[PDB]
């Protein structure tokens, strides 16, 4: 039911996962006509809340999730978030976007993960990989990721991350 | 290797020289990350004004539906810093296509407190409540009311009070909350603080956050105990309380009155 | 119940306000003896949580929470667990110490409460100032907090702080 | 005015040459929080690591039953830097006697994996589990078994088995999955690894994450849809499932095993 939405979203504050997690599941059968709510619904002030928030519109993958989850890829301070976010950004459904958006929203998802690829924190470079391995089916961007991916192969001090960049170039 | 709740970075290591330079960056994330920057680290210098408000007329990064990013965390960033310098640049964004844009101006507007944004602000209510309407799949209403709203009762705009009024009847609650507000700043009536009260009360949680902001933006006293017996977090009835505070400003009653209630929220 | 502690412990990591003010009162009544499981069962993962351990320390006030009390008020980053620590600061039951230690901490306190008083966010000023008036009690203490507060007084931007100094002079 | 999750400042805005300068000022809640602040930024230039070993033997700061704050602050702070140049002096700090520098200092040397500690180290299982009690009114044991377990399994301190090996049996769980974790890295039998399986399942949320970044520490690949199943924040689950695809480092199928669990929990 689409009157719960609000209510599905509060409770990711009550910081129980097991609910919030059947909260999610519950937004993301509703799918699109969530996202309106979820956008402008994020909890601002409680980072274990938001980062469910990020999670349900990256697995619902509507590509209006783009500018939100740029912002919380790239300024938000919890990891939970930024990882979440990090992901998402590479696994949008860019078709439904009007053209030629469809082609400038994954291009810009791209500028922000190969941006926080670089951070200093580990699962935050994990994270960017898993996002960019997303963006393979898109022709135009596969340069610069196989390039990216390269450099870091190359500079990596953690070996996780080298291990995932290896899984990505397969 | 540890688990942190609050990091030591979130970001390449900025000092204010470097944020300013990397305003004009070919990295476009880079701008986007530096205009933020500027705006969470407070960083007031004169330099920094006027580089955040060259990057008002950006247009090398553009995203969905024309969307104009590093403007938006630029003009957010200019109305932390308290420069009215920025007035005008903010003033002609509230003419820019990009929604969020237009918001963004409006609510550093808002925090700026500078009466000259009054007309430029009264256009945005143009059709009233009537046309103040939703586009299918756009998650925002036409214009941005709720700041709009806001700016006009910060910067005393009285003039405005017949076309802000309608709007408390507004379907939505954000926007009825901001007109409630702004009429209460304009008019210093009772009723529309009694109206920001009763929100504290409501099932919303966001929504009692914004009443909170709200009553301490306007510095209506009677809601004190109100306030302190509020389902928020104590970070918000803080300043609420601290804007009651302020308006009740040596040592009255009643300021004695709100300081011991902001003692027992801590 | 003893045995419930650490469940009632538990309860401040589901953030619920309501709920969590209930276990804390809770321990508040149970008092001393819950003291060293509170002080070894601090959520440092979770702000929210790590508030209302510090608040209930701080109700309880004895004085073997010093220690953690000044690495809350001094070192955290959550203003909500600052704030809560500063209070308590002030008001523990100091007497409960063998001698020396009856005299050394107050002045520990003290210290920390002097250091956190030039905090640059209000909220904290604010606190402060209330956790040092609570050490009026102590003699040799109020030599540097009169001398502090009068700095304040004439430094303070923020005129809801200067309220309070005004209030704690009186 | 407005509340921040994570503020700019919690403190002076320090710079690397300004907190080292700072660990000898005049006001010792500034040294306190310089070594702090050198920790948590991982500032690991040689003078800071110098200055934090000349810390370690602080007499002008003193609190409660003789403890030494800025002792167990620049203990701790050392263990983050990764300078095995202080290992000596946390050496000498298990004889400290303030508990908590003893603890600060066992929990860096874990950190630091340099196995010269462990002959102190195994002096402060003195007595085994019989002596390994609580004080009346201390809210610790007689010695920080849970930091000294765990840096003897860190260190590989083989000889030490018969020594730790008792612990698995000690009342506090706290100090039997530390036995449990030294256990397993000092013999390889998953017998020890299952014990931190065990934990995870456990009604204990503050067991669980400690549990994890065991699992973590020790690589044990059973464990890895446990881990990924387990209550806990997803930050300590990545922690942990990063230990375990280290330990199995091109790519095996079990390395890509782990490696789809971790993507999952983002």
């Amino acid at each position: 039911d689409v009157a719960a939405i609000p209510t599905l979203i509060a409770v990711f504050g009550y910081n129980n996962p097991t609910a919030a997690a059947i909260a999610s599941t519950a937004l993301v059968q509703l799918g699109e006509v969530a996202v309106p709510q979820l956008l402008t619904q994020i909890d601002d002030y409680n980072y274990g809340a938001r980062a469910y928030s990020i999670r349900t519109l990256a697995a619902i993958a509507d590509p209006r999730a783009l500018d939100v989850l740029i912002d919380a890829a790239a300024t938000d301070f919890a990891p939970s978030v930024r990882r979440a976010a990090a992901k998402g950004l590479g696994n949008l459904h860019w078709h439904k976007l009007e053209f030629p958006d469809n082609q400038t929203a994954p291009k810009k998802a791209l500028e922000t993960l190969l941006f926080i690829s670089q951070d200093a924190e580990w699962s935050i470079r994990y994270a960017a990989i898993v996002g960019l391995q997303g963006l393979v089916n898109i022709p135009d961007l596969q340069q610069p990721i196989h390039t990216r991916l390269k450099e870091m192969l190359a500079s990596d001090a953690e070996k996780a991350v080298r291990a995932r960049i290896l899984l990505a170039q397969s | 290797p540890s688990v942190e709740e609050f990091p030591a970075e979130n970001g390449p290591q900025l000092t204010p020289e470097l944020a300013i330079a990397n305003l004009q960056s070919s990295d476009l994330s880079l701008r986007y990350y530096a205009a933020w920057w500027l705006g969470k680290y407070r960083v007031k210098e004169s330099a920094a004004v006027d580089a955040l408000i060259a990057a008002l007329e950006d247009e090398a990064d553009r995203t969905e539906l024309g969307g104009y990013p590093l403007r938006r965390n630029a003009a957010r960033a200019l109305g932390k810093l308290g420069n009215r310098k920025a007035v005008p640049g903010l003033i002609n964004c509230l003419e820019c296509p990009d929604f969020y844009v237009r918001e963004a101006a409006a609510q550093s507007l808002e925090m700026l407190k500078d009466k000259t944004a009054a007309p430029a602000l009264i256009k945005l209510l143009d059709g009233g409540v009537a046309q103040a309407v939703q586009v299918t799949g756009r998650p925002h209403l036409v214009q941005p009311y709720e700041a709009v709203l806001e700016a006009l009762g910060a910067i005393g705009a009285t003039d405005a009070i017949p076309l802000i009024q309608p709007f408390l009847e507004h379907p939505v609650s954000r926007v009825q909350c901001a007109a409630a507000r702004a009429m209460y700043q304009l008019t210093q009536e009772p009723v529309y603080g009694e109206l920001l009260v009763k929100v504290l009360a409501g099932n919303d949680l966001n929504l009692r956050r914004v009443a909170l902001g709200d009553l301490g933006a306007i510095g209506y006293l009677a809601a004190a105990e109100a306030i302190a017996n509020a389902k928020a977090e104590n970070s918000f009835k803080l300043i609420a309380l601290k804007g009651l505070l302020e308006h009740q400003m040596s040592i009255s009653d009643q300021a004695i009155r709100v300081m011991n209630l902001m003692d027992s929220l801590l």
